[PDB]
């Protein structure tokens, strides 16, 4: 395709710091729903498996 | 009678003032977008300027509205989607925070779950804008007190939230996100902890919020007494000071015996606004953490008053005679 | 932590004893930071007075003024003193009012007494000065209100000494500062400074009720007509602000 | 042609070149935790 | 003593009775016919709070209390140790207070400037009046005033607010509570404001006043002005001390059930679906 | 509706495709937020149901 | 008709972010009307009609 | 003659013509819409 | 002509082709997930 | 007749801003009490029908 | 005359629009409202 | 007769908004105290008429 | 591979302080939900070993 | 040819370089405290 033209409009700059602060606060709000489940809970599971 | 600098009797209104700028190159990043109000322009300035959308600030507000949103969500959510009975009890819904049962662990998203994501934006959203603030200090190459004052306001902000809940091994220690639950949160607070009024640090933060609001109307009161010899431009009665300056100095000195300077003013305006949650956050870190009962601590320090009357209403009247019968 | 240290000094009864260190350090600095002006304290003769107070001047400290207007350190010889006052005292000891040997209106003493601040206009960011009359600036209009120029300037005895021919603003702040009043000959012979805040605008006339009309031809003047300095500022503002006791007899006198 | 913050296009096609090469490592990665996962615990 | 620029500004008249004969200085403070008034008030009411202290028992500041009388005494004198002592001492605080918003009259016309500080403190003693003897009227009995103690008002305070089941929920408590939260806000930023162009970072020059006026137009996308701010707030801070006065003075006279039983009229509106 | 591409002469490319961003992303995470208060679409709890 | 003449006194850019707001709000708000009610909660009807 | 926003008669009617073929789309998709919806489970 | 934000006729035409491609292709992917969730669970 | 000289003294713009937002806010009005009323909301009609 | 600097030719000719869409906008009001008195007459 | 003379005193265009929201406040306000009485509510009626 | 021009649009001295406190701030989140949970806190742990 | 923060190619080259070789060096620690961990207790 002809995706490289996204950077014709966008700054490169202000993409990659949204990209940045907007995946890592998407795993960290990922991981606490996981954490917020009991069948997805690793620490529970660890608990739960001795 | 003489007027009153209260309500401006007149606006000049000219191009729009876009601010200054320097080798920090302000204007990037600047809305360059501005409106006038002539309403507010009665009491205030009428400009609704631009302003300097940067990165702590798109954060903060992006992240503001992620924990606004599933707060309102789950408001929503909570009344079945019915948004006649959303509205109804705004003021009554909330969301909760987790169950004591759960200590520090992530609790069921039902269940308090969503209240920590919903924190956790809203962490990131007021530390963004307490960044904004200092940077924009730094920008604009002037003294961090804004930020610092911020500071200060965020201290209770995280005590009240993550910092004693921390401390005292549960999230349930949270704040609820509603308009009256957080009221009854402040109530039952109090209740469950003894009375906070025998807390000293609440004492002492109620201190500094009476002095906040008595020395800001003294403050605002004193400038418009004296503005008319150009008081409210007191950052050139700083470097210059003129008669503004001195009556004003004069009417508090032949008062209560002692005045401030036109800088002075502000530094008591920003400590005892600055120390009305420092002391708060104190006080508050040190309830369940430490007393869990603050009247039994007032009578074990000796500050509780003693009363000697009798309790009941029979002791000073008779149902029949309050009925009037 | 549950326990005591001593007695029943517990973690909250010490946290609320190192706040009581602290404010007390805290008051210490704030009267200190109040003391930069008006220190020495001297007495009715002028000679230093013997008693300075609990708190010691504070350490100097030096502001970097813009527009290259050099350094200031407030701790020190004060500039703004006002010298050959025109006072007398009424008591040869200390404690008692001043009175005035002249006018007090003219010569500048109590409600109507200035300070020497420096002899030139406020300067905003750009570094033209502050405060112009609307015709020098540019793009500026009356947008709300009643625009008080041409209306005729009524004093504090009902004369009418004038009218508004100009009004000069804060182009920075976008506010308004001043109007100018154009004398009547009969009262006046050129044109006058008067404070948007001693001002009360209505719809056919501007009201000043401090200085009468025979006061007007003694208002002090500016030096130029496109610019205010801020010596002329503090003159003209505290003359209309004596006028609040010097207008009339009635005035100064106790009104019970 | 058009260029809203200034580099050229061939700026832009190298730009998203070495972009790609990051989000399909990114997408790799994830793609082999999410396999990896759905064999621990699947959630279907 | 004076002050270096004190000595022009001290001249004779601006008094509203008495002349000159009070018209003098002692030590910085201003003494007029009701600086004469407030020194025999205040010192009358002081004295008085520490001879009812003496036998009450303790000198003990947090201990002292000077308790109105009882309901039964109605609007009526008590005897002195009966709570008759906090009605004179209510006598003299008030005479107190009058006189020295009266005296700040006096000064700020001797100095030729606004009576805007005498009009915000006669807000104040508003909302003293409104709780002492206004409130007690309405009600009946001189009894609902708050003790003199430092900490024995706290226990009317709390015991009031108890009597109407929740106290937050009184309408004129939240906008008087709110009024307090943002007095502070402005304080805290106006005085950041000031403090921060005036104290820029060591090695550069100060600011005027454009660059505090785009500061919070950067931060917040619009500024107040220098004005405007201590225009505002003595208005936030005067609404602060009026709504307080309001939302006591309509617990008890106005509303007697509980506060949260006041917003039933907003969950049975006709409008709401049942 | 062959002709639809003249939208990006009414409309600034770069900012509606920030304002098409955030508020896809917004749909996403509410959509998913909605099917996670259910109890029939919450595939977390249907998950632990089905072990 | 000819009702194209409303583009010479609305301007094109500022009806269409007004018209795209307004469209999804009132999408939003007459779903969220048929989630309120038990008859067309299709949610809740996936889970009854499963059990 | 008459224009407040600076747009041509004759470019008016440009806009206009792809804002009706946008507006039909739109609508159709919606008349679909309806129609299955009402099939499932009808309101009337 | 009618150029409101400065991008001509082809430079617009050109952009919208990418972004109808984009669009297609999120759109591609929005109903496989779909299909694959009704097969799942379905919700008619 | 002759109402068309209304516009030489409103503002079309002005007017047509107004006219848009009252025509759909008396709109949502009067489908709002119509749902109020039990005999008019077609919500729980079709609830009660086939039910 | 004219308050809003506009002609009266153009008012005539913004009017007969706007009255040409008042009619369609009453058009389907009037079939609206008598497919909903058919579907529950409130009279 | 002669009631022409009011547009030299009140502005056209003052007078024509003021009377506009007054009519329609009137009418509304009217048409809800209707429904607020017991006889006249032609909404209760239809669902007591069709029994 | 060709990542090294990461650093031609991001300042080094910006990047690092905020690179600095998201490492700590993770460590100190991630240290601190192990302490939460039975299974992993290493100081309740020691006590059961010793019993 | 391109750049943001005012840095020639080579100069930043350098700085990726050396700024690897403490990614590198805090994963190799993490890594193995990772593998300790999980001798020690296992949490999969
Ligand atoms: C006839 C009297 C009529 C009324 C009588 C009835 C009144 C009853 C209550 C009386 C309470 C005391 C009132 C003041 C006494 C008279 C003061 C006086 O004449 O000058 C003092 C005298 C100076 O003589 P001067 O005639 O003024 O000559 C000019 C000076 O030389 C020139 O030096 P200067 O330029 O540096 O300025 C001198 C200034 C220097 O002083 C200052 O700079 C003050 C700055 C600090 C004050 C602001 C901080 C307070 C705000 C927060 C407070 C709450 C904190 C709560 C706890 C927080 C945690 C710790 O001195 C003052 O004038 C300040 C007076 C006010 C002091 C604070 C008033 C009490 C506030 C705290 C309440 C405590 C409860 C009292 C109840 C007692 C009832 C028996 O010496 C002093 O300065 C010592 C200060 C006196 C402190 C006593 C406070 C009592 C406790
Ligand atoms: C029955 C009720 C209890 C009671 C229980 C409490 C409790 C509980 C607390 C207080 C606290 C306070 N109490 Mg108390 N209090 C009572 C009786 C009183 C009385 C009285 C006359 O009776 C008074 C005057 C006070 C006064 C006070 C203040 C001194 C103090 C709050 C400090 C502060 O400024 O907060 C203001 C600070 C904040 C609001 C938080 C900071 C907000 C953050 C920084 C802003 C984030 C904004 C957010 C993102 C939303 C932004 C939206 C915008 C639109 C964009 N209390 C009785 C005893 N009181 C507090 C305290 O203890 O302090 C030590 C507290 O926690
Ligand atoms: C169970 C307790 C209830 C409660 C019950 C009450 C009751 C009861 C009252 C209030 C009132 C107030 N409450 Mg409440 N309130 C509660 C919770 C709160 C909280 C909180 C965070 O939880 C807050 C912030 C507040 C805030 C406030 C303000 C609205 C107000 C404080 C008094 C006032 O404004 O000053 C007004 C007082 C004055 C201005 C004093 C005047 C001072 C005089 C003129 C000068 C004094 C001079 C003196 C002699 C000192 C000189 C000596 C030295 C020489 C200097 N409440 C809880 C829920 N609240 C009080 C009020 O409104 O009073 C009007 C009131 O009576
Ligand atoms: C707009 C409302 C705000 C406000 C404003 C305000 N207060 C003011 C002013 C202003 C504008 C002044 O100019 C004036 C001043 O000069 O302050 C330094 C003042 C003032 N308000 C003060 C304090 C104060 N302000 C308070 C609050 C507020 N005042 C509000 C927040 C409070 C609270 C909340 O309780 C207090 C305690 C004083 C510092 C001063 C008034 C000085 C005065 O009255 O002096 C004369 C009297 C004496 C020296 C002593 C009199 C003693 C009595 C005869 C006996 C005791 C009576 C009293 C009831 C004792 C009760 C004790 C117990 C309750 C513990
Ligand atoms: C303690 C002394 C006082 C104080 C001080 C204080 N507060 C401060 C400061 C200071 C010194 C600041 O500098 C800072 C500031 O910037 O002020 C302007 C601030 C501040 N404290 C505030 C308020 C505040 N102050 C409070 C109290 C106080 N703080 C005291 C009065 C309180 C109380 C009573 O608790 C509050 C709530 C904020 C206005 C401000 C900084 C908060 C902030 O901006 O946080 C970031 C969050 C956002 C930008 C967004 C928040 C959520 C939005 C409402 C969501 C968007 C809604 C919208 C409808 C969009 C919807 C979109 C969807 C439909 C898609
Ligand atoms: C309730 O909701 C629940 C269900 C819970 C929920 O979770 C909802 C989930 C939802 C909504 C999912 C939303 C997720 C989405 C949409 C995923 C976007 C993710 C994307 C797009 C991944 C990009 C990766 C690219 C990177 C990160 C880096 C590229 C790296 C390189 C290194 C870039 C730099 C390249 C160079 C060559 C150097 C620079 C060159 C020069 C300067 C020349
Ligand atoms: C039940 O009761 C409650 C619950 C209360 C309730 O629900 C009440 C509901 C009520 C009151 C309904 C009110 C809604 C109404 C009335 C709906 C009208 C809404 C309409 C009609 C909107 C159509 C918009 C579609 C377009 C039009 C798209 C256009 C798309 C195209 C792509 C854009 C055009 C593109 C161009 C022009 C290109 C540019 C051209 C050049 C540059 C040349
Ligand atoms: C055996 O079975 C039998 C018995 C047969 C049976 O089934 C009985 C069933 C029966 C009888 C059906 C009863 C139902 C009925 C009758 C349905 C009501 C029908 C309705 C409600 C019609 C909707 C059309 C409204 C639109 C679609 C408006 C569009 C509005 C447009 C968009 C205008 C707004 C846009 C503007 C631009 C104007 C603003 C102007 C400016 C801003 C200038
Ligand atoms: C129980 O009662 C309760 C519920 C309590 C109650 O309150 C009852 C309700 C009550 C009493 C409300 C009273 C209702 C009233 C009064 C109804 C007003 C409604 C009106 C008036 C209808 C206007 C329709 C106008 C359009 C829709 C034109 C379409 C315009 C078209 C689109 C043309 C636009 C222009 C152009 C295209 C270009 C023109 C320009 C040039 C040619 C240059
Ligand atoms: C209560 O409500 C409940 C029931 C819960 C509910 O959910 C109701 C939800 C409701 C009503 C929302 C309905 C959502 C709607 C309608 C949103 C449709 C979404 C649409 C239409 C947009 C998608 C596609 C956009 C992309 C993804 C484009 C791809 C863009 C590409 C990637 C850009 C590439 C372009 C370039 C590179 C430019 C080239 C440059 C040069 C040539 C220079
Ligand atoms: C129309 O739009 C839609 C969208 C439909 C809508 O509804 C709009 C939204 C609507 C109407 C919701 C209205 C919101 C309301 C009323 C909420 C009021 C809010 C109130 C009163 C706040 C109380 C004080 C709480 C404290 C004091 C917090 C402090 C806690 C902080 C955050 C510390 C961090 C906490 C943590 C736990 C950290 C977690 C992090 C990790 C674990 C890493
Ligand atoms: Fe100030």
């Amino acid at each position: 395709s002809k995706f490289y033209k996204i950077w014709l409009i966008f700054d490169p700059r202000r993409v990659f710091v949204a990209q940045g602060v907007f995946l890592f606060l998407l795993a960290a709000m990922i991981h606490l729903v996981l954490l917020s489940t009991e069948h997805f809970n690793w620490f529970e599971l660890a608990a739960a498996n001795a | 009678p003489e007027y009153q600098n209260i309500f401006t009797q007149v606006q000049v209104q000219g191009p729009a003032e876009l601010g200054v700028d320097n080798e920090n190159n302000l204007t990037e990043e600047r809305t360059t977008g501005t409106g006038f109000s002539q309403l507010i322009g009665w009491i205030g300035n009428a400009q609704l300027g631009p302003i300097y959308l940067g990165w702590f600030g798109i954060i903060s507000l992006v992240t503001g509205t992620l924990w606004f949103n599933i707060v309102g969500f789950n408001m929503l959510s909570q009344v079945g989607y019915s948004i006649p009975e959303f509205i109804r009890q705004l003021f009554w819904l909330a969301l909760e925070p987790p169950s004591p049962e759960y200590g520090l662990r992530m609790p069921p998203l039902d269940d308090g779950g969503w209240f920590i994501i919903a924190s956790f934006f809203l962490l990131v959203s007021v530390i963004s804008w307490w960044l904004r603030s200092y940077q924009l200090a730094e920008m604009h190459k002037m003294g961090k007190h804004v930020a610092w004052a911020f500071a200060a306001a965020i201290w209770l902000f995280l005590v009240l939230g993550l910092f004693r809940p921390i401390l005292m091994g549960s999230w349930s220690e949270a704040v609820p996100y509603g308009i009256f639950p957080h009221l009854d949160w402040t109530t039952a607070f109090s209740i469950r902890y003894g009375n906070l009024y025998y807390n000293p640090f609440h004492a002492l933060s109620i201190v500094f919020l009476y002095g906040s609001v008595l020395l800001f109307a003294m403050h605002g009161a004193t400038i418009l007494a004296v503005t008319r010899f150009g008081g409210d431009r007191e950052l050139e009665q700083i470097y210059d000071r003129g008669t503004a300056s001195e009556r004003a100095g004069l009417f508090w000195r032949w008062t209560m015996g002692f005045n401030a300077t036109m800088e002075g003013i502000h530094r008591w305006a920003w400590w005892f606004a600055v120390l009305t949650p420092i002391t708060g956050g104190i006080g508050i870190l040190l309830t369940g953490t430490v007393v869990d009962n603050w009247f039994l601590w007032a009578v074990e320090h000796n500050f509780a008053p003693d009363y000697t009357q009798d309790y009941g209403y029979e002791a000073y009247t008779t149902y029949d005679g309050f009925l009037g019968r | 932590m549950e326990e005591t240290f001593f007695g029943n000094f517990d973690l909250a009864s010490l946290s609320l004893w190192l706040f009581y260190g602290f404010f007390a350090l805290l008051i210490y600095y704030l009267q200190t930071e109040n003391m930069r002006e008006g220190y020495p304290l001297e007495d009715d003769d002028g000679n230093t007075a013997a008693n300075q107070g609990p708190f010691p001047l504070p350490k100097e400290k030096t502001f970097k003024l813009q527009h290259g207007r050099g350094e200031l350190t407030l701790p020190g010889e004060d500039v703004q003193r006002r010298d050959n006052l025109a006072l007398r005292k009424t008591a040869h000891g200390n404690g008692f009012p001043m009175e005035p040997t002249g006018d007090p209106m003219l010569d500048g003493v109590g409600p109507a007494s200035w300070s020497k601040r420096r002899d030139v206009p406020e300067l905003d960011a750009h570094g033209h000065p502050k405060i112009v009359p609307m015709s020098a600036a540019e793009g500026f209009g009356v947008s709300a209100g009643t625009d008080p120029r041409g209306l005729p300037v009524m004093a504090g005895d009902g004369e009418i000494v004038g009218l508004v021919s100009d009004m000069w603003i804060d182009e920075a702040e976008q506010l308004v500062r001043y109007l100018e009043i154009e004398l009547d000959p009969e009262w006046g012979d050129g044109k006058r400074l008067v404070q948007r805040e001693m001002v009360r605008i209505k719809s056919d006339r501007v009201k000043v009720r401090s200085i009468y009309g025979k006061h007007f031809k003694n208002v002090p003047k500016t030096k130029s007509p496109n610019q205010v300095t801020l010596l002329e500022e503090d003159k003209i503002m505290a003359y209309y602000a004596g006028g609040t006791l010097y207008a009339d007899e009635s005035r100064l006198e106790p009104q019970l | 042609d058009l260029s809203f913050t200034g580099l050229t296009d061939e700026q832009a096609q190298e730009l998203h070149s070495v972009y790609m090469s990051g989000l399909w490592l990114f997408s790799a990665v994830a793609v082999v935790a999410h396999l990896a996962t759905f064999i621990w615990r699947p959630w279907f | 003593a004076l002050l270096s620029f004190e000595r022009k500004y001290r001249v004779r008249g601006g008094t509203l009775i008495g002349g000159d004969l009070f018209d003098f200085w002692v030590g910085p403070f201003y003494v007029g016919f009701f600086g004469v008034t407030t020194a025999f008030f205040a010192l009358l009411g002081t004295i008085l709070i520490f001879w009812g202290a003496s036998q009450q028992g303790t000198f003990n500041p947090w201990l002292i209390n000077i308790a109105p009388p009882d309901l039964s005494y109605g609007l009526g004198m008590a005897p002195l140790m009966e709570g008759g002592l906090w009605q004179i001492i209510t006598i003299c605080a008030i005479g107190a207070f009058v006189s020295w918003a009266l005296r700040e009259v006096e000064i700020c016309r001797k100095l030729g400037m606004g009576y805007h500080v005498p009009f915000a403190f006669s807000v104040a003693i508003f909302a003293y009046v409104t709780l002492v003897v206004f409130r007690p009227l309405l009600m009946g009995a001189w009894g609902h005033g708050f003790p003199y103690g430092i900490w024995s008002h706290l226990d009317w305070v709390s015991n009031t607010g108890y009597a109407y089941l929740h106290f937050h929920y009184n309408p004129a408590h939240m906008i008087a509570v709110t009024f307090f939260f943002t007095t502070t806000l402005a304080l805290a930023l106006h005085g950041a404001l000031v403090l921060s162009a005036a104290n820029p970072p060591k090695g550069e020059e100060v600011k005027g006043p454009d660059n505090e006026d785009t500061f919070f137009r950067d931060f917040i996308g619009y500024s107040i002005g220098t004005l405007g701010i201590h225009r505002v707030g003595l208005l936030l801070a005067l609404n602060a001390g009026f709504w307080s006065a309001v939302c006591i003075i309509i617990s008890g006279p106005v509303w007697t059930k509980g506060w949260p039983e006041w917003w039933n009229w907003w969950l049975e509106m006709p409008i709401w679906p049942s």
